C-alpha cells in the first residue's frame, strides 16, 4: 500500500476553485462532534492509499 | 448537525476503514488459501483479530445511535447490519463458552473418525473417506456400520455440546431480541419499512412449508421410483411399503441421492450428456472454457471481465509447491478485487463448477457500486441461484452445440431428456425435503419445540414421514446425528439451499420467458438474449440494497414463495414418475424400520 499518497476525509465544508486544502480540518466521525475536542469521534484527518 | 446526519457520516467513515480492512484480510485470505504455511496462518490470526475488533468496535458505535431516529432507507439499513452484537450480546463468559462450544463441535465434525472393529489402525474421516467410499460401494453392510460409527463417534460427544451451543445460540437471539436462534437466523429474510414487501421471519417457514407440501406429490412420486429401482437392486432389505434406509441414499443424511442414480437410471443404454471426450479432443483448458463463458454472457449481455482476474486468480492447479485449496469459492476481496478458487481439470462438472463461481463473482461485482454492507446478496438463497440459473442455461446442449462442445449431430430424445430430468431431480430435489426436515428440526431445536428426551426419536419419527426414510438402527437420544452436518455443527443456516432452489428455479422461469424460449424448461439456453441479461442485471447491481421479496417481485413478477417453475420444470418428468409408479406404492409407510423383524 502506497501510504505516501492520501486523501483527505475530514474536511467541515465545500472547497473553490484551486483551493490547497493543506490544513488538516477535522470534522466528527462518530456521534459526538469534535468542537475543538480531540480523541473520540475524531479520527486523522485525511486517510492513506492502500 | 442532526443526530441521522452524524449517523451518515459515521456510516461513512465506518466503510472507509472496512473497506481497507477487509481488503486486507482478504488479500491475506487469498495468500493463505494460495499458501497454506505458519506465517499465512499467522496473518490469518492477525486480520481476523482485527476484523473482529473493528467490526465490534463499529457494532457498539451503531447501537449508541437509535435505530427510530434514522429515517432513510439505505442508512437504516446499514446500521441494521451493523448494530447487531451478535453473541456480544450475553455476557463475555457466555460468549466465550459458546464460541468455545462451536469450535470444539466444528473439530469433532471434521475430525470425525470411524476405524474398522477388526483392524484398529485402519480409521478413515468422514471425507474423503467415508462418503466416497459408501456412494461407490453399494454392500449394505459397509454401508449401515459407516453411518452407525459415524453418527455414534461423532454424535454421542456432540449431544451435550450441541444443547449448549444450541441454548447458547439462543440466549444472544433472545438478547439480540428474538425468540430463538432460528428466528435469529430467520431475522435475515425480515424487511420491515417497505409497504408491500415488508416480511415476517415466519412467513418463511411458511412458505417452505407450503411449497414442501406442493411438491410433496412429486417427492413422493420420485421416492416410490427410488424404492422400485432398490427392489430391483436390494429386495430384501427394504419393506415395498417402509421407508428407506438412511444409509442406502448415497449420503450419511440422505441429502444427496445422486450417487443413487447409477441404481436408478431411467435408460441405462442411453448416454449421459458429456462432451468431455470432444473437450479433450478440442485441446480446450479451464482459460478456454472461461472464455467461452465471457461469450455466453456477452451473448446475454454482460460487460467484459476485467484481466486483472485474469492475473490474480488461477484456473488450473498451480502445481503442489504453492499447495492451494481446491473448493470452490468466488472472492469479492474489494475495491476492484476479485479471485476464484478452483482446480478446474479437463472435465464437465469441474467446467460447471468453474462456471458457478464465475458467476457468483458477476453476482459479486454487479452490485460493487453498493456501500461495502450493501455489497452483498440480498438474502442467503439469492447469491447461490445468480450461478446456478446460468450454469443450468450454459449445461443444456444448446449451449454446447453451440460453443462446438457438443456435435450438431446430437439428437435429444425422449429417453435422454428423461434421463436429464431424473439426475436433475436427483440433484435438487433430493435435497429439498431434507432441508425442510433438518432446517425445521433445528427450527425446533432453537425454538425448543422439539423435546429433549424424545429429540432424536423425534427426528426419527418425522424422518419417516418428511423424508420417507428411516434409521437402519435405532439411535438414542444420546446419539446427535442432525449435529453430524457441516452446516449444524459449524452453526450455518440450513434453509439458504431450499431458498436457493426455489430462486434458481424462480430466475431460470423469468430468464426463459423474457428470452421468449420454446420448447421444455430443461432445455431453455437463455444465450444470445440481452434483455434477459438486463433485467437480471437490474436486481444483480441491487444486491442487497433492496429488500429480496422486492428484487424476487422485480424479477420473476411473484413477491411471494412459489414452487410453480419447478413445476414447470419437472412436469414431464413428474408424468413419467406417475406412469412408473403404477406398480410401486407411491409414499411411504412409517411403521416399518431395517431393524425390525
Amino acid at each position: 500500500g502506497n501510504y505516501n499518497y492520501l486523501y483527505r476525509l475530514f474536511r467541515k465544508s465545500n472547497l473553490k476553485p484551486f483551493e490547497r486544502d493543506i490544513s488538516t480540518e477535522i470534522y466528527q466521525a462518530g456521534s459526538t462532534p469534535c468542537n475543538g475536542v480531540e480523541g473520540f469521534n475524531c479520527y486523522f484527518p485525511l486517510q492513506s492509499y492502500g | 448537525s442532526t443526530i441521522e446526519e452524524q449517523a451518515k457520516t459515521f456510516l461513512d467513515k465506518f466503510n472507509h476503514e472496512a473497506e481497507d480492512l477487509f481488503y486486507q484480510s482478504s488479500l491475506a485470505s487469498w495468500n493463505y488459501n494460495t499458501n497454506i504455511t505458519e506465517e499465512n496462518v499467522q496473518n490469518m490470526n492477525n486480520a481476523g483479530d482485527k476484523w473482529s475488533a473493528f467490526l465490534k468496535e463499529q457494532s457498539t458505535l451503531a447501537q449508541m445511535y437509535p435505530l427510530q431516529e434514522i429515517q432513510n432507507l439505505t442508512v437504516k439499513l446499514q446500521l441494521q447490519a451493523l448494530q447487531q452484537n451478535g453473541s456480544s450480546v450475553l455476557s463475555e463468559d457466555k460468549s466465550k463458552r459458546l464460541n468455545t462450544i462451536l469450535n470444539t463441535m466444528s473439530t469433532i465434525y471434521s475430525t470425525g473418525k470411524v476405524c474398522n472393529p477388526d483392524n484398529p489402525q485402519e480409521c478413515l474421516l468422514l471425507e474423503p473417506g467415508l462418503n466416497e467410499i459408501m456412494a461407490n460401494s453399494l454392500d449394505y453392510n459397509e454401508r449401515l456400520w459407516a453411518w452407525e460409527s459415524w453418527r455414534s463417534e461423532v454424535g454421542k460427544q456432540l449431544r451435550p455440546l450441541y444443547e449448549e451451543y444450541v441454548v447458547l445460540k439462543n440466549e444472544m437471539a433472545r438478547a439480540n431480541h428474538y425468540e430463538d436462534y432460528g428466528d435469529y437466523w430467520r431475522g435475515d429474510y425480515e424487511v420491515n419499512g417497505v409497504d408491500g414487501y415488508d416480511y415476517s421471519r415466519g412467513q418463511l417457514i411458511e412458505d417452505v412449508e407450503h411449497t414442501f407440501e406442493e411438491i410433496k406429490p412429486l417427492y413422493e412420486h420420485l421416492h416410490a421410483y427410488v424404492r422400485a429401482k432398490l427392489m430391483n437392486a436390494y429386495p430384501s432389505y427394504i419393506s415395498p411399503i417402509g421407508c428407506l434406509p438412511a444409509h442406502l441414499l448415497g449420503d450419511m443424511w440422505g441429502r444427496f441421492w445422486t450417487n443413487l442414480y447409477s441404481l436408478t437410471v431411467p435408460f441405462g443404454q442411453k448416454p449421459n450428456i458429456d462432451v468431455t471426450d470432444a473437450m479433450v479432443d478440442q485441446a480446450w483448458d479451464a482459460q478456454r472454457i472461461f472464455k467461452e463463458a465471457e461469450k455466453f454472457f456477452v451473448s446475454v449481455g454482460l460487460p467484459n471481465m476485467t484481466q486483472g482476474f485474469w492475473e490474480n486468480s488461477m484456473l488450473t492447479d498451480p502445481g503442489n509447491v504453492q499447495k492451494a485449496v481446491c473448493h470452490p469459492t468466488a472472492w469479492d476481496l474489494g475495491k476492484g478485487d476479485f479471485r476464484i478458487l478452483m482446480c478446474t481439470k479437463v472435465t464437465m462438472d469441474d467446467f460447471l463448477t468453474a462456471h458457478h463461481e464465475m458467476g457468483h463473482i458477476q453476482y459479486d461485482m454487479a452490485y460493487a457500486a453498493q456501500p461495502f454492507l450493501l455489497r452483498n446478496g440480498a438474502n442467503e438463497g439469492f447469491h447461490e441461484a445468480v450461478g446456478e440459473i446460468m450454469s443450468l442455461s450454459a449445461a443444456t446442449p444448446k449451449h454446447l452445440k453451440s460453443i462446438g462442445l457438443l456435435s450438431p449431430d446430437f439428437q435429444e430424445d425422449n429417453e435422454t431428456e428423461i434421463n436429464f430430468l431424473l439426475k436433475q431431480a436427483l440433484t435438487i430435489v433430493g435435497t429439498l425435503p431434507f432441508t425442510y426436515m433438518l432446517e425445521k428440526w433445528r427450527w425446533m431445536v432453537f425454538k425448543g419445540e422439539i423435546p429433549k428426551d424424545q429429540w432424536m426419536k423425534k427426528w426419527w419419527e418425522m424422518k419417516r414421514e418428511i423424508v420417507g426414510v428411516v434409521e437402519p438402527v435405532p439411535h438414542d437420544e444420546t446419539y446427535c446425528d442432525p449435529a453430524s452436518l457441516f452446516h449444524v455443527s459449524n452453526d450455518y443456516s440450513f434453509i439458504r439451499y431450499y431458498t436457493r432452489t426455489l430462486y434458481q428455479f424462480q430466475f431460470q422461469e423469468a430468464l426463459c420467458q423474457a428470452a421468449k424460449h420454446e420448447g421444455p424448461l430443461h432445455k431453455c439456453d437463455i444465450s444470445n438474449s440481452t434483455e434477459a441479461g438486463q433485467k437480471l442485471f437490474n436486481m444483480l447491481r441491487l444486491g442487497k440494497s433492496e429488500p429480496w421479496t422486492l428484487a424476487l417481485e422485480n424479477v420473476v413478477g411473484a413477491k411471494n414463495m412459489n414452487v410453480r417453475p419447478l413445476l414447470n420444470y419437472f412436469e414431464p418428468l413428474f408424468t413419467w414418475l406417475k406412469d412408473q409408479n403404477k406398480n410401486s406404492f407411491v409414499g411411504w409407510s412409517t411403521d416399518w424400520s431395517p431393524y425390525a423383524d
